[PDB]
């Protein structure tokens, strides 16, 4: 729906940005293939069965955009800010144990 | 004074018998005298962060302290030098030692005391008189540009029992001498005042008077107001040097403050060289305009509190000539890069880090900065006004606007002036995107444009409109290629060219084009909207049936007119005056308004 | 092809040869010293001499309520000279009352040119105050002279700072 | 934190005392005769404080106990109003202008609805600006000309003042301007520039009376 | 000089890892130097990280194996570590503490100084100028790199950095239209490569003009920090008081920054973002920044950072912090490097900033920015080509396009492709440019002015 | 009251962040006041967050920057901060601590009441039965809101959610077909935005009944937590003990978010979500929950705690734990403003959790609910169309679809347009309603009952 709903970690992070490289490179090999049968549906301007080529092929080049995209670039922002909320959480133990280390070596003086 | 180094832990110094200290005082530790300040206290001890490195500082070393906090000296000699993020001359550092290296520890004087000032005092101030806190009572002559008013520090008031008579005196001697209450206050002509302080004003005042930059677009479009703040990305490719030097060169402000806050060190000596170089006419005479300008320079490897501290010692500069009435313009290089050193001090203190890592105040800390700019009443008898306006850059990793520093910084400046580089690569300079770009000065300056310029802001408003359509009309002209395409629409694009091609476009390497005349700028879109309306007219009015008017026939019938408004650009200030411009400009009115009407 | 690597090996190894050949002599240099400084403890008021300033210069470093000289034992009637002058000496120059003796149980190796060791009360903090280790100590130190005034300045070399 | 606009409380009454001494001296200044009776007596209520020694601090105390006219804004307005007075006589020292004309000038002022934005106040800030250049200035045709037509600038305005509307002072002011903003360099232009002015003048001899 | 005596402590407080605690010390130094004797007779060396009055914490650089609390002696020297410098230093291999390798002498110095050094006043720093050739043409005539600027190299794990590294070295040079070394630093490299820079640069006579610091990946942690340290020190030295230029290549600071955050570590400090110290910014600018021009004198440093980026993500804070504080990058790409294509740099993500001012006449030759500009634009279109090729086939291809496909083969196998031991100059450079460009027909050269191509384009 | 005479010490032990901890204190108070004079005659005061034995922890208000060891001054009011409330504070401005910024005296109290209030006995607390006209079709149809109810306009940077309410202030009324105070708490904002409201309100000629708290960005970030207190505590008086009917409106509330999070970070207390302390819901309860009606008394409070949205992050702590809370949300976008509509408030993400009781019979009109859910689905089905119709194109759509597309395109510029000054009677926004819904035929008109539609939907 929103998100492709994988449990944030590095390894989604990886995956969600190849993902991503992948549809961005589809997109723009897929727009070349439209760009391709218009100019040849232009100068003739078999003709119908390009204008079902052509819908067809715009349709999906627009769900990468409008759909699938959006929808994998949420999931990385997603990601990105949940694994920074966990870091911070191991700050805070970690300093708290730093200090109860100083607050004890206080007591043995 | 002194008290000794108990222990270091790295750039932290611990001290012992050091009771008297107050938190964000300043200490010298060591036979060096680092230069640090104090965070932590508890009983007679202090915990002293320490800027520079603190190799060789030993156990027993003393610590000389300075009562006062990080502070900015300010006096006679201000102008034309620069400075280190924490005020240290770096023009003398390199000059009093011969060497290219910042001492470890150097301790030059902010303002040198081996040059006798020329002082003439007000004249109207005389022995048992009363005065008060941002009173002026005496000019130094620096040079021809910038007169140097001596202000009484604020938090100051008396009676005079002293005035120095006219005559040359350096920054060590005393010259006037107030008592209050019994107490005499013996002042020089240099104040000390806390950099983390704001001076304060009389009253805080609206922002009405437009900042007169050189440029059509950043200006006609997207106007800034004296005392206002924007924002401007800094980017390689953006093509930021053409606002500095244009800010700089040919603004309406009185003094210039360039502050970096933590650059490449090849980007340093660029803004470091290039600026001794700038000039402008001022009375006829070409002067350097280091003569009015001051700066403050820190690259990547300084002291991170010099970087973090640099943003403000360059608004305390700012202000401290405010409050002498001149209208000040400070540009910071890259807020963005003081963002990352107020990082890194937050992380070396080990406090908890919010969004992206940032400090949890870093919101706090860009919003009263932002706010110590604006138009202000300044304080002191003499009931004068100055301003102070911000244009600080950003330059967020990776170029993303999800940043906090970028988002905080957009949502406190009331101007952005988005730059682009995809301009650039199209030779468009200057690079502003248009679309991004906004002013949220429109309102506040109505009441001056409606005051002297009357159609300025019909003219603009349209123009945003012509120039918004073009991008609207984008996807009709790709999926038609401008045959299906209404003859209002045709004008609307090539119209909307016209003005990108010979209005929004400046080429500042020209001495015709180097500085656009508000009274020009207006002149140029008149005629532009003129003819748009013109255009539209001359085809809605004949659209019917049988014998109608279209672009192609327009560009046929009037195409020296296309032309004459492409010249328009080429009218020199220098040599065709404020009468003859505006004379020319007014025959093209006239032969636009008979060519459309041999249509009719 | 091989040849011109040949030739790198060759001038690489004779620029060795040459800087090894340099330090033997600094090395020889400074072995002659050590026989140089051997003459001097040969003689009697100016080893003492020495020996006075040697004690004084410890006992000032460490600093500490009990003190132990240790040194060799053809040298006891020199050092007690010196420790009962620098006794008086450092209670002026300090305001400390240092109990400050030597030992005459152990002694320092009879190959040391001269000079002293002196020891805490616990024998846990020594000072290396013996004369073979001041002069390496000073001949390190002062080196980038020593080279110059031996083999010349550095004619490439236009700046100090 | 009081916070009285921008200031504190100490130094919103600092402040008061301030300008109530500054208006004493500016008066002394602008009148030292003390001719301009209906001029004084507009400031009477913090002139009375004036020639009596309060080291500061009583009359610090009087603005605190509310004894003195101590509202920040009034003074504000009324001081402004008093030191461009100063401004008027004082940019054209070497005239003198007649008293009936000081006085219709200074009430023209205190009718302005906001002084500080007033086609008045630019005037004078032109002045100063073509009065200050020439302070220091080296003898060359240019600065000449420039003194020339100064001083018939402050003749004129001795004659007429400022908010009394002019075409002849007016044109005087571009031409001048102009002038001063014009290239050093360049000496065409500043010649017949000048010349212009000497001959279109009315009068047959525009600086005879004016300048030695 | 001090001459002062030195203290040699028996006094120990306790043992805790890299850590050794003493005691009683007298008025200790913040990172002074000490050596430890060991009761087998072993010497270790060390630095003072932490004074809490009488309590001198000293980081040991060898491992802490083997010390008591009762016998090892811990001698100071009353100094911190200052490295012998000299000009004669060059030509000789160092290990990352300055110390011989190559079975020469240690260093005769001309003078000492301290490794962390002083920040170079702005107010003296003049922007960069000439070039610095290095014979590589994918970065001569593509990317140069300004006498000044500080361009980083960028790599993934297991591409040819290192040899790139080394060919450079051995190529790299004035442009010669004498007074040229490089200081070359390896961080926590491995004895293969460390074997590798060695017998390479004395093989081929480059050693004459090469001061070599080897920090081997099984070296003291500690020491890696410093090694970068004493490269720019004696960079520093050569360059601004020898006058003469000077090329710094620092491989492998990834290296050094999982070094640095061991170091903090030992300091108990708590690990910032992606676990690295919340001052590498600092550090980092502070190695990168001593380099550039100087007003009045003809020396100058150049820096090439090489750096591995972890998990091939440009992201991740090691290459995110040194990029945004230097001037562009070269960018070491994949696929080139299994296409089998030496050297595998992509010439479409790499910058140089300073470019614009190292090429020009009087430095280069007239043509070099038009040629750089033409060939840029020329392999982005034949790349987007190709993408085409792909799609709609070599039919449905027009001629343009198939100049642009035959540009995008041969600018590979001629321009880019170079071998190790092929040293292209500058000017071979732009002339095999202009075997790439004479591809085309005059009018599809959009980018290079008229009078340009008039001159450069036939023959 | 407390007659015995206060304490002064000069007993610092010592200072970290902005906590300065005293010692050698007797019988220390939990939350009780100091005042504390620097060396310079500076005053400053905190409040005590901790006591342990003979130690107390006071943080300080304005600051700890100049606080000293030494001479450092403090006493103890020996209460915790009870403010001066009095019913003529309206027409008074006073700053964040509470002191007259006006030039005004200091307030003379009719009682002091604690700024950190009691929580109302929830068995005497009346559930709001009374609708407020707010004439914003966008509210007073879709989202009533209820006299005594808590509804925050939910927005960003650079959005006109300050016009809005300012808006809100001057045609507020009543659906009874009444003067209210309002308490306006100027907090993290700039000057032009307190002069923007100062300047409304009298240009409304309202001042009278107006009450101004300013903390502006310049002003410190610790204050910024009480000024709601302060604001609260004068509606708690005016309404509760003056029967008063009071309007507080609270500036973005994410500025006391941030000063909250700051003082979280000071005391090292366990955070939550994005560096937010865990306890931040209880602290906005305490905030929030100063409001409502109560039983047997004529006063009302009604809040509008407007946020900025982090990023337009909806999800963000801030406008998260806040929705938690009130009753709902008015969430304005820039989708909206981009495109020039006013007020740019967004339906479909909002909601008022009173509305099914504030409406309908005896309060406006029977149709009311019937009308409002079936804009909400015919509004939310349009912008499924536009997310579909962007990819299959409008030629893909069928009449279903366009109906939806011709109501979002209608319902945006008649029923949500209207202008800063345009106001709408509930009953005219009903009757618009009426005229985007026969758009449809009756049959799609699913949400409503045929038991309103064949009464209301023939015209």
């Amino acid at each position: 729906k929103d998100r492709i709903e994988i449990f944030p970690s590095r390894m989604a992070q990886t995956i969600m940005k190849a993902r991503l490289k992948g549809a961005q490179t589809g997109r723009n090999l897929l727009k070349k293939k439209s760009d391709a049968l218009t100019l040849r549906f232009r100068q003739i301007l078999s003709f119908v069965t390009l204008d079902e080529a052509i819908k067809i092929t715009n349709r999906r080049v627009n769900a990468i955009e409008h759909v699938i995209i959006p929808r994998i670039e949420r999931t990385l922002a997603y990601i990105i800010t949940e694994l920074d909320e966990r870091e911070r959480e191991e700050f805070y133990r970690l300093k708290k144990i730093q200090e109860k280390k100083k607050i004890i070596k206080e007591k043995s003086e | 004074t002194f008290g000794y180094v108990h222990g270091v832990s790295g750039p932290v110094v611990t001290a012992c018998d050091m009771a008297g200290a107050a938190m964000y005082e300043l200490v010298r530790v060591g036979h060096s005298e680092l230069v640090g300040e104090i965070i932590r206290l508890e009983g007679d001890m202090a915990t002293i962060q320490v800027y520079e490195e603190t190799s060789g500082v030993s156990v027993g070393d003393p610590v000389l302290r300075t009562g006062k906090p990080l502070s900015v000296e300010l006096g006679p000699g201000i102008m034309g030098a620069i400075f280190d993020g924490i005020q240290r001359p770096l023009s003398d550092i390199s000059s009093q030692t011969q060497s290219i290296y910042i001492p470890r520890g150097v301790n030059v004087s902010a303002l040198s005391r081996d040059i006798k000032w020329e002082f003439i005092p007000s004249k109207n101030l005389r022995v048992g008189s009363h005065i008060t806190g941002g009173d002026i009572y005496g000019i130094v002559n620096e040079n021809s540009l910038i007169k140097h008013k001596i202000m009484l520090p604020p938090r100051s008031r008396g009676s005079v029992t002293y005035i120095a008579p006219p005559g040359n005196y350096d920054a060590s001697d005393v010259v006037l001498e107030l008592e209050f209450e019994g107490v005499k206050e013996k002042l020089s002509m240099v104040q000390v005042w806390p950099v983390r302080q704001v001076r304060p004003v009389t009253e805080k005042l609206p922002a009405n008077h437009p900042l007169l930059t050189g440029q059509r677009v950043l200006d006609a479009l997207f106007p800034c107001v004296q005392g206002g703040t924007t924002a401007i990305p800094g980017a390689f490719g953006c093509g930021k040097t053409v606002i500095s030097q244009s800010l700089s060169k040919y603004s309406n402000s009185d003094v210039i403050i360039y502050v970096g806050c933590g650059e490449r060190g090849n980007e340093m000596s660029e803004v470091l060289r290039d600026f001794p170089e700038l000039t402008m006419e001022v009375d006829g005479k070409v002067e350097s305009i280091m003569k009015r300008t001051a700066l403050v320079a820190n690259t990547s490897n300084m002291p991170v509190a010099a970087r973090e501290a640099s943003i403000y010692t360059g608004i305390t500069l700012s202000e401290y000539f405010r409050d002498m009435g001149y209208h000040v313009s400070m540009m910071a290089d890259s807020t963005s890069r003081w963002a990352e050193a107020l990082r890194e001090i937050s992380g070396r203190l080990a406090e908890m880090p919010a969004d992206s890592g940032y400090p949890a105040y870093l919101g706090a800390r860009l919003a009263s900065f932002y706010e110590r700019a604006g138009r202000v009443k300044c304080l002191g008898n003499p009931e004068r006004e100055g301003s102070v306006s911000i244009v600080g850059a950003v330059s967020p990793p990776g170029g993303d606007f999800s940043d906090p520093v970028t988002s905080a910084t957009l949502g406190i400046v009331q101007v952005f002036w988005g730059l682009d580089k995809k301009l650039a690569q199209r030779k468009h300079f200057p690079s502003v995107n248009w679309l991004i770009s906004y002013s949220k000065y429109m309102r506040a300056l109505d009441e001056y444009y409606d005051k002297h310029f009357t159609e300025f802001v019909p003219l603009r408003t349209k123009a945003k409109e012509i120039l918004q359509e073009e991008e609207d009309l984008a996807e009709i002209v790709q999926l038609v290629g401008k045959a299906s395409l209404a003859e209002t629409d045709k004008i609307t694009l090539e119209v909307a060219k016209l003005i990108k091609d010979d209005f929004l476009q400046q080429n500042g390497y020209t001495p015709y084009d180097r500085f656009c005349p508000f009274y020009k700028t207006v002149g140029m879109l008149s005629n532009m909207i003129s003819f748009y309306d013109m255009a539209r007219r001359a085809v809605e009015t004949t659209a019917q049936s049988d014998n109608k008017i279209t672009w192609s026939i327009i560009r046929e019938h009037m195409g020296e007119i296309l032309y004459k408004l492409s010249s328009m650009k080429f009218k020199d200030p220098v040599k065709d005056g404020e009468a003859k411009i505006k004379a020319d400009y007014a025959q093209l009115l006239e032969d636009m308004q008979n060519a459309f009407r041999s249509l009719e | 092809q091989q040849k011109k690597i040949q030739m790198s090996n060759l001038m690489n190894q004779a620029r060795l040869k040459v800087l090894r050949a340099r330090d033997d002599l600094i090395t020889d240099l400074l072995n002659e010293a050590k026989q140089r400084l051997s003459k001097v403890v040969k003689d009697t008021t100016r080893y003492q001499v020495l020996l006075d300033g040697l004690v004084l210069q410890g006992l000032y470093q460490l600093l500490e309520p009990r003190m132990i000289v240790r040194c060799r034992k053809q040298d006891f009637p020199l050092v007690k000279a010196a420790v009962q002058k620098a006794i008086p000496m450092y209670k002026i120059a300090t305001k400390k009352d240092v109990d400050v003796q030597i030992d005459l149980e152990a002694y320092l190796p009879e190959d040391i040119a001269g000079g002293v060791e002196i020891y805490n009360g616990d024998r846990k903090i020594k000072v290396s105050n013996t004369l073979e280790s001041r002069l390496d100590l000073i001949a390190q130190q002062m080196m980038p002279e020593v080279r110059g005034a031996l083999f010349g300045a550095n004619a490439n070399r236009k700046f100090l700072d | 934190g009081i916070k009285m606009g921008g200031l504190t409380s100490e130094q919103y009454h600092s402040q008061v005392v301030g300008k109530i001494g500054y208006i004493a001296r500016c008066m002394q200044t602008i009148d030292p005769e003390n001719n301009l009776k209906k001029i004084r007596e507009d400031y009477q209520d913090v002139l009375i404080w004036a020639e009596k020694n309060y080291r500061f601090e009583e009359i610090l105390e009087a603005s605190k106990s509310g004894k003195c006219p101590n509202d920040l804004d009034a003074l504000s307005r009324r001081s402004l109003i008093l030191q461009e007075l100063l401004r008027l006589v004082s940019s054209i020292s070497p005239f003198k202008m007649k008293l009936d004309l000081i006085e219709s000038q200074y009430e023209k002022m205190k009718q302005h609805v906001n002084l500080w934005k007033s086609d008045y106040h630019v005037k004078l800030n032109q002045l100063n600006q073509l009065t200050d250049y020439l302070k220091n200035a080296a003898p060359t045709p240019k600065n000449n000309f420039l003194r020339a037509m100064t001083s018939v600038l402050q003749m004129q305005i001795a004659q007429y003042g400022i908010t009394e509307d002019n075409e002849g002072i007016n044109q005087l002011f571009k031409l001048g301007l102009h002038l001063l903003a014009m290239a050093n360099e360049k000496i065409d232009e500043q010649y017949h520039l000048f010349k212009g002015y000497v001959k279109d003048q009315p009068e047959e001899s525009p600086f005879e009376g004016i300048l030695p | 000089y001090l001459s002062q005596p030195r203290l040699t402590y028996k006094t120990v407080s306790g043992v805790n890892g890299p850590l050794v605690i003493l005691d009683h010390v007298k008025f200790p130094r913040y990172a002074e130097i000490v050596h430890l004797t060991l009761p087998d007779g072993t010497k270790r060396s060390g630095q003072v990280l932490e004074v809490s009055g009488s309590k001198a914490v000293v980081q040991v650089f060898e491992g802490t194996s083997g010390i008591d609390a009762k016998k090892t002696s811990c001698e100071f020297t009353g100094d911190i570590l200052r490295t012998p410098v000299s000009e004669d230093m060059l030509g000789r291999v160092f290990n990352g503490s300055g110390k011989p390798i190559d079975r020469g002498p240690v260093v005769l110095a001309e003078d000492f100084l301290d490794i962390m050094g002083q920040p170079i006043n702005p107010q003296c720093r003049i922007y960069p100028e000439e070039m610095i050739q290095t014979g590589i043409s994918a970065i001569d005539g593509m990317n140069s790199i300004a006498r000044g600027q500080k361009i980083p190299i960028f790599s993934a794990a297991g591409l040819p950095h290192n040899e790139i590294a080394a060919q450079i070295c051995r190529q790299a040079g004035l442009v010669k239209k004498e007074n040229f070394a490089i200081v070359f630093a390896a961080m926590g490299v491995n004895m293969e490569t460390a074997r590798f820079f060695k017998s390479d640069f004395e093989e081929n006579g480059s050693m004459d003009n090469v001061c070599l610091f080897l920090n081997l990946a099984n070296d003291p942690t500690i020491e890696r920090i410093i090694t970068p340290r004493l490269a720019l020190t004696t960079a520093e030295f050569l360059a601004y008081q020898c006058e003469k230029h000077v090329l710094v290549i620092l491989t492998d600071m990834s290296s050094y920054a999982e070094a640095l955050r061991e170091v903090s570590a030992a300091r108990e400090e708590v690990p910032g973002r992606r676990g690295f110290p919340g001052y590498m910014y600092t550090d980092l600018a502070t190695i990168y920044e001593r380099a550039g021009r100087v007003e009045g004198r003809n020396g100058s440093i150049t820096q090439i950072p090489i750096l591995t980026m972890p998990n091939d993500d440009i992201t991740h804070p090691i290459p995110d912090l040194t990029g945004y504080i230097t001037e562009g990058q070269i960018y070491v790409d994949r696929q080139l490097h299994n296409r089998q294509i030496y050297p595998p740099i992509n010439v479409l993500p790499s910058l140089s900033r300073l470019m614009k001012s190292a090429i020009g006449e009087g430095m280069t030759r007239k043509d070099h920015a038009d040629v750089s500009n033409q060939l840029y634009a020329c392999y982005a279109i034949g790349k987007d080509v190709q993408a085409m090729k792909a799609v709609v086939g070599e039919e449905a291809l027009t001629s343009d396009d198939l100049l642009y496909l035959e540009f995008l083969q041969k600018f590979e196998k001629n321009f880019i492709t170079q071998g190790p031991y092929e040293n292209r100059t500058v000017y071979e450079t732009l002339d095999i440019g202009w075997q790439l460009l004479r591809i085309f027909p005059k009018e599809m050269l959009k980018r290079i002015p008229q009078s340009t191509l008039s001159e450069f384009y036939p023959r």
